[PDB]
């Protein structure tokens, strides 16, 4: 299984990203999550949503009314949706599915994709 | 939710023991897993240890890692440092509200 | 004049107490009836816990006294020494966040009350989920405590109306890390549940049994308590399982309020009567208790409140509490969150998702039949 995150292209201000993370050798139907991981640039590393097939997703606390996470299945597609993303929003999306295992353990990682708003 | 410390930067030469200490501020890291994560220059982070006790498959074997149980910190032991691991070294945890990720160390050779 | 006394942890609770005294007394007439209270911290010692607080709050001839669970983590001695003192006499002691199943027995703790749902509503609760699911196969593992055994009862005496049959029962023993046993024992059976009742750690030691007999997966829920999920038994646990949890829980400022609402509206209720006498002063020169003693509980149990921060604050016949709430959560991929409400016979249960500990969606139905047929016979020339 292998993920090639591609987005819009558009970064710019008042705006927001939807990247497309297909999935090439594997399907959407699984008991796995699929993860968001937002790296700003010279800093750290955060979580701020996933997305599960079969009903409620935990995006985060902090954001809850401002990130929306959506799949469609039949395409093996999930878009993201940031409400009121500020121009301070400009970092690096990754898509890292899920480790079974006990506990979350992301691996592997994607290449993800770059905006710079 | 709570925070993860780590050192600013480390110095060592090739071919040594570094030690990377990552601690928990809040609460006590004695129950809950924490991972180890390496990222490269303009490349995915990969991970280097998980469960504390072993390591992914392919990894070489001269990475370690152990948690204090004292300090409420984890420690990552790598031996005989050589100039592929020139990286970013990161620790990450989890909670019953969010997953947080460390700062981040960078060696220097 | 009268007082009311308490015992609490810090001196930031001391004074909320104290603005919340004073608000109390800010209503109502407030004729001829005035209420100041005193506060006292707590000590490391037991004994010397028991011996200050008579010391302190019986020469002053108190009314009532609360008591609250020290903030230390874990362990239950917090009213103990309290209600082992304050029990000589009648004085009725009100819990704040105390929630265990050995303050049950009147028989040992004979002056004891509180708002806070023992554990006894656990097993209820465990009931009324139960009775819609439409399983009928009840397994559930007992560790042999006090707890344990009432929790067990109290599914038994729930079932006993219902007459149904609850399968089989494990008991696991305390302060044991070494159960499979009793997995293989509850492996081969038709009742798919893994309903579970420990301490804590045990429960855990169980937790990798379920990763040492991998019965987990389409099928087998698990039903714990709220002690069950927390520490290394949280840890060391399997997604998928339902978090029951009893909610408000860390919160006593509110319970505070409600305590002395419904202690001044007990003490209001009670000064229109005969003559009254005064709890004596100096834990030494008294060895009698004054004559209306279990006269002030009996008023204390038939004394409703709902106006204070919550609901209906109905004492029942034991004096734990009546109409409290609950919020049952799941472990679905960590992050407990509320599935189900509950307030007595009227679940109103989220419908974000349900997830159970294999996986999938759909709830494990759990019936098996089989047709395997085991005869017997003696030998008979002309038939066998």
């Amino acid at each position: 299984l292998q993920l090639q995150e591609s987005g819009p292209g558009l970064v710019k201000p008042s705006q927001t990203l939807s990247l497309t993370c297909t999935v090439s050798g594997g399907s959407i139907s699984s008991s796995n999550w699929w993860s968001w991981v937002r790296q700003p640039p010279g800093k750290g590393l955060e979580w701020i949503g996933e997305i599960y097939h079969s009903g409620n997703t935990n995006y985060n606390p902090s954001l809850k009314s401002r990130v929306t996470v959506s799949v469609d299945k039949s395409k093996n597609q999930f878009s993201l949706k940031l409400t009121s993303v500020t121009a301070a929003d400009t970092a690096v999306y990754y898509c890292a599915r899920d480790v079974s295992g006990g506990v979350n353990w992301f691996d592997p990682w994607g290449q993800g994709t770059l905006v710079t708003v | 939710n709570f925070m993860l410390t780590q050192p600013h930067s480390v110095s060592e030469s090739p071919g040594k023991t570094v030690t990377i200490s990552c601690t928990r501020s809040s609460g006590s890291i004695a129950s809950n897993y924490v991972q180890w994560y390496q990222q490269r220059p303009g490349s995915a982070p990969t991970t280097v240890i998980y469960e504390d006790n072993q390591r992914p498959s392919g990894v070489p074997d001269r990475f370690s890692g152990s948690i204090d149980s004292s300090s409420n910190s984890a420690s990552l032991t790598i031996s005989g440092l050589k100039t592929e691991d020139e990286a970013d070294y990161y620790c990450q945890s989890y909670d019953s509200s969010t997953v947080v990720f460390g700062g981040g160390t960078k060696l220097t050779v | 004049i009268v007082n009311i006394g308490a015992v609490l942890s810090t001196r930031k609770h001391e004074q909320m107490f104290r603005e919340a005294v004073n608000q109390a007394n800010k209503r109502h007439g407030s004729w001829k009836i005035q209420l100041n209270a005193t506060s006292v911290t707590h000590k490391p010692n037991a004994i010397q816990m028991a011996l200050s607080v008579c010391e302190d709050l019986i020469s002053s001839q108190v009314y009532a006294i609360l008591v609250s669970h020290p903030p230390t983590p874990n362990d239950h001695f917090t009213p103990t020494p309290v209600s082992y003192t304050a029990g000589f006499y009648r004085i009725p002691v009100l819990g704040l966040t105390t929630r265990m199943s050995i303050y049950s027995d009147k028989s040992i703790h004979l002056s004891f009350l509180r708002t806070v749902p023992p554990y006894s509503h656990q097993s209820s609760v465990w009931f009324e989920m139960m009775r819609v699911y439409s399983w009928n196969h009840i397994i559930l593992l007992v560790s042999d405590d006090h707890e344990g055994r009432a929790a067990q009862k109290r599914l038994e005496t729930l079932l006993e109306e219902r007459e149904s049959k609850a399968e089989k029962v494990l008991q696991f023993d305390p302060g044991t890390k070494n159960v499979t046993a009793l997995l293989m024992e509850a492996k081969e059976l038709e009742a798919r549940v893994i309903i579970l009742s420990a301490s804590e750690d045990d429960a855990a030691t169980v937790y990798r049994a379920a990763a040492m007999l991998n019965m987990t997966g389409s099928g087998y829920v698990w039903l714990v308590g709220e002690r069950e999920i927390s520490g290394n038994a949280l840890r060391y646990a399997p997604d998928g399982i339902l978090g029951l949890q009893l909610i408000n829980g860390k919160n006593e400022s509110a319970h505070i309020s409600d305590a002395v609402g419904v202690v001044a509206q007990a003490v209001h209720e009670l000064l229109e009567k005969e003559n009254i006498t005064d709890p004596p002063r100096g834990c030494v020169g008294n060895t009698n208790i004054w004559k209306t003693g279990p006269l002030f509980k009996r008023v204390l149990m038939s004394s409703k409140y709902a106006d204070g921060v919550t609901g209906r604050v109905e004492f029942n016949e034991d004096g734990d509490r009546k109409f409290a709430n609950y919020s049952i959560m799941n472990l679905q991929r960590r992050k407990l969150v509320q599935v189900g409400i509950y307030n007595g016979t009227h679940v109103i249960p989220n419908d974000r998702k349900i997830i159970w500990p294999g996986g999938e969606t759909e709830k494990p139905r759990g019936y098996q039949m089989s047709t395997r047929l085991k005869i017997v016979t003696i030998h008979q020339e002309p038939f066998v």
